[PDB]
């Protein structure tokens, strides 16, 4: 039956959910499952075994964190059931699994075993009654109330630039590089082991992740920056220590614009950008360059777009009006959207049947994928 | 359309986007006014305001020659041949009635 | 907004338009 | 029934249309039926999978152009059909198919077939009561003034020179050449190839008409300015980038003077013209020779009425005053004419009938083809 169905954002860091018609997520987690590495003696402890949720942050000083998600491909599948069924669980949502379509969103160009393998999910353990998988780019456009642009993502572990023109996907435009926030945080773990702090535990890398998020800014010129020390801020761990950052608070996410600094020949995202436009036609070109919509969590560093705006125009052709509006609601705008999407009758024209997934299978979600 | 585009400028595009895309005014005014130009002035009424054989064969002919245009409304095949059948209880109708 | 307070990540006083300057 | 005949161009570059008594054509759209490439996947994105005229060249980029008639002969029916639905749409007449009698014009020497075909949409899929099938020699002459004369026009897909003295046409000196702007377009993309600047796409391929009427001429010699190797004029593209030519806006237009460079024994325009003229009467040269006048759009390059005029001067006898008369109307002449010869009452006389048609058919229309 349809009753008011299910957004989930399967961000490869931070999952986000909630029903649809609302008009936030309420429901936003990091996206991984900690399992307790300590012995247990005293009775009346904490409870449980994996630990997903609000409680992982709340007691991050006893979990192993592991990641379900890298690079949006599901690696531990048993950690993504132990996930959605918190969603579903009495902490987040209470309803039960036969009661919701569910609006699942997935990064671009994922291999063709993700897609089948979160159908067989969702309507085997889960027994959802519709279910229907999209592009996080047409999303962005829903919640920004556009239809034209280039939607340039930076999840938390996948960055993509999708060009959209009127509604109309080109595919092969589309870029994908496997390089965004984890990668950030990863590379500034290393920079704090160079800078004596090894961080190495699973908690220190979340704590790198609270660094990222918190001290890191993206450079103008590096070497302008470069030749001349910095602020060196001073962050304070929770234990109470003092760490110092140095000109590495801007050559962290400094590996988004240049893959080399870690070793690995890809593209600079303002590549991935200007190659998404120019792998289109012609009279779109322009089009495009005036409409750059930012989504996503890394794209939220602090002097990125302007950044942006010298990159594109360095490589962008001569005068054209490169104009790029990133909202204050990036980081749920795959949400937002998914909601809107999923608040028309429309979605009742365009999720799968669960009759017809039993009938068919993976070929029913392949064929339906757009 | 002042009202959408505050709720634009507010930012809830559930709204108008739903608004937008939801309302099947669009493909209702399409096919409405495709079917408009046959569903207009319609003879039937000269069956059921006959009262003469001769009146009864000349409003099936009116009627017929009313019903050509078909092409330029898009009128579907087998609803159209459910109007047929509901016209043909008209003629059975006057034809008990003038007999 | 407090719309876009709730929300833990939300980027507070940016400039949501980039663009070029004109002069083409 | 009839009220203000509908005059319509059937040309195969544009097609130009609107009432009878109109001074100037009202819809002036091209030729082509554009359908999309790239799937929908936003929902409220445009609509429709045929796009033609306007909206046919705005999302250009976004579509796939496919002409229906080439070389003055239609190819796909169902996209002429559809052109002249969208001709009596909402958005172009807001007419009937039933309610106005139809001037469509017709390149001389067309096969029989097209006449019949075309007679047969319009007199079944549309119920025209009137249709009325002309040259496009005759109509130039009316919205020129002149009854005496050689009407040379080169469109976009067929060139042809009639001699009308008097209002007599002399069918046997018709001269005709399928080689118009159709392969002028598409050799300059040839040499755009050759100069490095490749284009393949349909939809790219109306940048090259672009090219073409915004940067070819026409040298007085051909080779004063072969050998010369002159400079290299830029000329921007609708994305922002930059072309160059330099010996293609001048290479490229002598393809209708001499078409052996596409491989193709034949004669050139001017060819074309002495030869229908040489092929009339002995007393009727020199009334030919100052009485040339000229159509299509073709017939809009620059310097091509000097070197018509020297070549013509060349292949003429010594002396013979030789007046090309070039209206400003090139484009529209032959719809002007359309326009006046359907406001008279003669063509009353000179259209067929719906009954006409129906007793006897095709018959009907060649009797009436002059
Ligand atoms: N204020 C911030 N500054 C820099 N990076 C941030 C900020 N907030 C979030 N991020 C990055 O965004 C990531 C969140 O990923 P996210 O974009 O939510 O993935 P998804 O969008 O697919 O859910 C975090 O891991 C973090 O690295
Ligand atoms: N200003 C111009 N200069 C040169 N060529 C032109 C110009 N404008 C149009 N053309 C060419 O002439 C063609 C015009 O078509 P037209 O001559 O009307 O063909 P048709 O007579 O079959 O409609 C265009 O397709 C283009 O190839």
């Amino acid at each position: 039956i349809a009753n008011q169905p299910v957004v989930i954002d399967n961000g490869s860091g931070v999952i986000k959910a909630g029903f649809a018609g609302d008009q936030i997520p309420k429901y936003c987690f990091p996206n991984y499952v900690g399992r307790p590495k300590h012995v247990r003696v005293m009775a009346g402890a904490l409870e449980g075994d994996i630990f997903i949720g609000p409680k992982a942050e709340e007691h991050r000083g006893l979990l192993s964190i592991r990641y379900p998600m890298e690079h949006g491909i599901v690696k531990d599948w048993n950690d993504m059931e132990r996930i959605w069924q918190y969603v579903y669980s009495k902490d987040q949502l209470q309803t039960f699994s036969e009661e919701h379509p569910v609006l699942l969103t997935e990064a671009p160009l994922n291999p063709r075993k993700n897609r089948e393998r979160a159908a067989e999910v969702f309507f085997e353990t889960f027994n959802v009654p519709a279910l229907f998988i999209s592009m996080q780019a047409v999303l962005s456009l829903y919640a920004t109330g556009r239809t034209t642009g280039v939607v340039l993502d930076s999840g938390d572990g996948v960055t993509h630039a999708v060009p959209i023109y009127e509604g109309f996907a080109m595919p092969h435009s589309i870029m994908r590089i496997d390089i965004a926030g984890r990668d950030v945080s990863r590379f500034l773990r290393l920079y704090l082991r160079k800078e004596g702090y090894d961080f190495h535990s699973s908690s220190e890398f979340e704590i790198v992740k609270a660094i990222k998020e918190r001290a890191c800014y993206l450079s103008i010129n590096p070497q302008k920056d470069e030749t001349l020390e910095t602020e060196k801020a001073q962050y304070y761990l929770p234990d109470g220590s003092t760490i110092e950052i140095g000109p590495s608070r801007f050559r962290a996410p400094e590996l988004l614009f240049r893959p080399d600094l870690i070793g690995e020949e890809s593209e600079g995202i303002h590549e991935v950008l200007v190659f998404a436009i120019q792998k289109s036609d012609m009279d779109l070109r322009r089009t495009l360059f005036s409409n750059i919509v930012l989504s996503g969590g890394s794209t939220l560093f602090k002097g990125f777009g302007d950044r942006l705006l010298s990159e594109v125009k360095k490589l962008a052709p001569k005068d054209v009006k490169i104009r790029i509006s990133a909202p204050q609601e990036r980081l749920y705008s795959t949400w937002i959207g998914g909601s809107i999407l999923a608040s028309l009758d429309t979605f009742k024209k365009m999720w799968v049947s669960k009759k017809e997934y039993e009938e068919d299978g993976a070929r029913s979600i392949h064929r339906k994928t757009f | 359309l002042l009202t959408l585009d505050i709720l634009k400028h507010g930012k809830r595009f559930h709204a108008t986007v739903s608004f937008d895309t939801d309302t099947g005014l669009k493909q209702a005014l399409e096919t409405v006014n495709d079917y408009n130009p046959l569903m207009k002035d319609f003879p039937l009424n000269d069956l059921l305001s006959a009262t003469e054989l001769d009146k009864i064969r000349q409003a099936l002919v009116a009627i017929f020659t009313h019903l050509r245009k078909i092409r330029n409304t898009k009128y579907p095949i087998q609803r159209a041949l459910r109007l047929v059948e509901a016209i043909s209880r008209d003629l059975s109708s006057q034809l008990l009635k003038v007999l | 907004d407090p719309k876009y307070a709730d929300l833990p990540g939300i980027a507070r006083n940016e400039p949501d338009v980039y663009e070029t300057s004109d002069l083409p």
